[PDB]
């Protein structure tokens, strides 16, 4: 590394890589609402008798 | 007059029954509605209609 490599090049550290110490950095939460919901497929008819 | 039993005839349909007006009923009204129950648990006078 010393003597074979004659330049260098140097950029920003990446958002992405995280230290493994900072891991709960990394608990994040996601919604799923309620299996008992219906979700309707029919449309709906309108009429009037008169 | 006749002797009929449980006769289905009136002379006159009663505009008071009980000491209180019979209510009346149009026939678009009474179809379109959809508390019949409620309405019927007295008894009505449906008109506008043959």
């Amino acid at each position: 590394s010393k003597m074979n490599v004659s330049y260098r090049l140097y950029i920003k550290t990446p958002a992405c890589l995280l230290p493994l110490s900072d891991y709960m950095r990394a608990q994040h939460d996601y919604v799923s609402p309620s299996s008992s919901r219906v979700y309707i497929k029919d449309p709906a008819v309108v009429y009037t008798r008169s | 007059r006749f002797g009929f039993r449980d006769s289905p005839f009136c002379t006159s349909l009663p505009r008071t029954i009980m000491g209180n007006d019979v209510r009346r009923i149009s026939y678009n009204v009474f179809s379109m509605m959809e508390d019949i129950d409620d309405v019927i648990s007295e008894g009505f006078i449906l008109y506008d209609a043959y």
